[PDB]
RNA sequence: GUGAAGAGUUUCU
RNA sequence: UGAAAGUGAAUGCAGGUGGGAACGCCCUUGUGGCGUGCACCAUCGACCGACCCGGAAUGGAAGGGUUUGAGU
RNA sequence: UUGACCUCAAAUCAGGUAGGACUACGCGCUGAACUUAAGCAUAUCAAUAAGCGCAGGAAAAGAAAAUAACCAUGAUUCCCUCAGUAACGGCGAGUGAAGCGGGAAAAGCUCAAAUUUGAAAUCUGGCAACAUUUCUUUUGUUGUCCGAGUUGUAAUUUCAAGAAGCUGCUUUGAGUGUAGACGAUCGGUCUAAGUUCCUUGGAACAGGACGUCAGAGAGGGUGAGAACCCCGUCUUUGGUCGAUUGGAUAUGCCAUAUAAAGCGCUUUCGAAGAGUCGAGUUGUUUGGGAAUGCAGCUCUAAAUGGGUGGUAAAUUUCAUCUAA
């Protein structure tokens, strides 16, 4: 943290603090109760249809296919390695 | 005012100045400045060179703030520092030597055009170049940087 | 056409831009209005200041942060540690901003002072007249309108008139840091992926 | 949408 | 100045040469000689940026160039 | 067979409500061409004219799914600046914003997601009584009964938080008439002064002489240029009315005031909006450039997730915000 104004830490260095907690920062996180209820959802509910022809690809060890189905689903690849992983996760749940 | 203009000195002159061959119509040559490349381009290649064409790389979203530094030279130095600091420091043999912040005078860079007074100074700038700091060392005194 | 000297003409005026201008022969009417309507409330809330107690807050970006502004209202933590509930602060002028947070103590400690400084000169009514309470004043009487910029201005930070020359400043290159450090942040990536190929693919040579 | 045969974990007539 | 990342203006009396306003001095009555030389123009350099060089991980310091810039 | 519930009808049922007009300004939809490009199709004119829907005294916008990249800022709107700039463009003609900075004005909040469950604590209507009034024209209160409502009306909370428990703290809303004044104002006036003389003239309001007032010599009227003839102009109080706890000892007193908020240690917690976001594609639009906004259709989410960070992509960080 050099003082300047070029380099990594650049900048005036001054007394740094410890800012609070911004509650609204909290959004994302997993509630015991919400997970207890999308449980319940998911027993009611079954999957999608796409999202068991993912499991399949998944089940006959076709890596790649299944992201390629899940992006092509999803749109992105992010949320289809998000996905893949849940319904990896409830693979081998059952086993 | 209208009383002075040519406009005035026209009356009884019919055609107004503007010739009875060629006329004053509507625009003959186009409007604006259209035509540049064809028949305006003896105009524009004389006078306006460089006016067609594309240079160099665009820059999405441009926000010159980052890119704010404005300079002052080595002989504008003492001019930023008021007239009492001159009179304390300037030729004479102090202990202390005078702070010269450039960046509360309005500059983010300081130049070498110019020259120094041979007394001690402490110059305060963001940026400084070679050529500037050479000098500032050679009278006695240092640069140092500031954010 | 064109053959006359001096820039190629830019003129913005191929709309119907006479429909659309605005003049200002009601700039000294609009100027009297408004002197007007601060007089009317200032007659309104006497005698509590026209305008409200502000914060002092650093302007962003390297153009403006060597300044001082007032800014839109103190912080939870600068409420907090100046002694003012948050849901009191409004009632006696003391703006409350939730958005603007405390980086660094220099701006808390600053703001906190303000606060402090604002509270002293504080003269609360109690809300029955006549039977003081906590937190109130017993000497009303003297009460009048007055600016807060006259009791707290916004001020600008000062500066070292002069001081000694150091060793330590006489041996700093100022231009080669300048550059070394520009080469430094420069090249950080190269350089972290190198450390990644020079740790990483010499681990083959274990087995 | 719901059912039946056929084709070299599947969807085609 | 460069497309840009960037870098950024004194060898010297802030240079030399020619013409030159105004002023001063010598003649000796000429359209004179001598000394400073403002403005301006032509011209030889220096300095900053770009570019082209060699050139002893990162920086480009000294050395250069027929060049180049709406520069000093 | 009846009754309950659900769904669906009918009535000149009891009580309401909408339409039409005004369109300067305001919020949308739809949508040209003339024109400029010296022709012309993209472009421009123009997200304009015409067409259609919908408001108010303003409207719209608005308390960040915002900036930035700083020592950081902090709802919205408007002005100056940014800036004829970044950018778009048969890169032609042309077009063209934003962050910071200064200023005007400033104000902040409400829900949905929670078990009140030792008590639907909520609401509308009818009827009756009692008050109230810009007002017999207005606006409520209580009681009672019936409806609504558990397929959820109230109460604590809205992320800036917060709730439930551990432990320690102080205590507040309404009528009468005074003075100070203040909105419509007034029996509306204390508010000043030449209509003397001479000449001209039909007429003096003209010229001359002699005076006057002036906080009034603005303007208008009157038989011609009138401060003093008339209305006024200028200056300055006293009769009402109503808002009249708005301020004061707001006194003098109503009797609001017995149970609700503030910080304070410790915990475990902390529900947070879906055919929506996002992706593709088509059309349109924008200064927005391998999509700025809008819309159709296809696909269609998640939980430290999601959005933004102005060059498409994969990964890893960081910052900032918290949509539907
Ligand atoms: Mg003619
Ligand atoms: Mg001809
Ligand atoms: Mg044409
Ligand atoms: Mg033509
Ligand atoms: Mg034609
Ligand atoms: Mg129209
Ligand atoms: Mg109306
Ligand atoms: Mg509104
Ligand atoms: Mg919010
Ligand atoms: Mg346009
Ligand atoms: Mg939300
Ligand atoms: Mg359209």
């Amino acid at each position: 943290a050099p003082g300047l104004v070029v380099g990594l830490n650049k900048g005036k260095t001054l007394t740094k603090r410890q800012l609070p907690e911004r509650p609204s920062r909290r959004k994302g996180h997993l509630s015991k109760r919400t997970a207890f209820v999308r449980s319940i959802v998911r027993e009611v509910a079954g999957f999608a249809p796409y999202e068991r022809r993912v499991m399949e690809l998944i089940r006959n060890s076709q890596d790649k296919r299944a992201r390629k189905l899940a992006k092509k689903r999803l749109g992105t690849l992010k949320r289809a390695k998000g996905k893949i992983e849940e319904l990896t996760s409830v693979i081998q749940s059952s086993r | 005012p209208t009383h002075t203009s040519k406009t005035r000195k026209l009356r009884g002159h019919v055609s107004a100045g503007h010739g009875r061959i060629g006329k004053h119509r509507k625009h003959p040559g186009g409007r604006g400045k259209a035509g540049g490349l064809q028949h305006l381009r003896s105009h524009f290649d004389k006078y306006h060179p460089g006016y067609f064409g594309k240079v160099g790389m665009r820059r999405f979203h441009l926000m010159k703030n980052p890119l704010w530094r404005p300079t002052v030279n080595l002989d504008r130095l003492w001019t930023l520092v008021p007239n009492e600091t001159r009179e304390k420091y300037l030729g004479k043999n102090t202990e202390v030597a005078p702070v010269i912040n450039v960046l509360q005078s309005g500059y983010g860079k300081v130049l070498g055009k110019g020259r120094l007074p041979d007394t001690p100074v402490i110059i305060q700038t963001r940026y400084v170049s070679r050529r500037a700091e050479e000098k500032i060392k050679q009278a006695g005194g240092v640069v140092e940087l500031i954010a | 056409a064109i053959h006359v000297k001096g820039q190629l003409p830019n003129a913005h005026f191929h709309k119907d831009w006479q429909r659309y201008v605005k003049t200002w022969f009601n700039q000294p009417g609009r100027k009297l209005r408004r002197r007007q309507a601060r007089q009317t409330k200032a007659a309104k809330i006497a005698p509590r200041p026209v305008e409200a107690i502000r914060p002092a807050v650093k302007p962003p970006t390297i153009r403006y942060n060597m300044k001082v502004r007032a800014g839109r209202g103190f912080t939870l933590e600068e409420l907090k540690a100046a002694g003012v509930s948050r849901r009191v602060a409004s009632t006696i002028g003391i703006p409350v901003d939730h958005r603007r947070r405390n980086r660094s103590e220099e701006s808390l400690q600053r703001n906190v002072e303000r606060i402090k400084v604002y509270l002293a000169h504080l003269i609360v009514f109690p809300r029955k007249a006549g039977q003081p309470k906590k937190g109130d004043a017993t000497d009303v009487s003297g009460a009048e309108q007055t600016d807060v910029a006259a009791v707290l201005p916004i001020t600008q930070e000062a500066v070292e008139e002069a001081k000694p020359i150091t060793e330590e400043a006489k041996n700093f290159n100022a231009f080669s840091t300048l550059s070394n450090e520009r080469a430094y942040a420069r090249y950080a990536g190269a350089r972290a992926a190198f450390q990644k190929k020079r740790a990483e693919e010499a681990e083959a040579k274990k087995k």
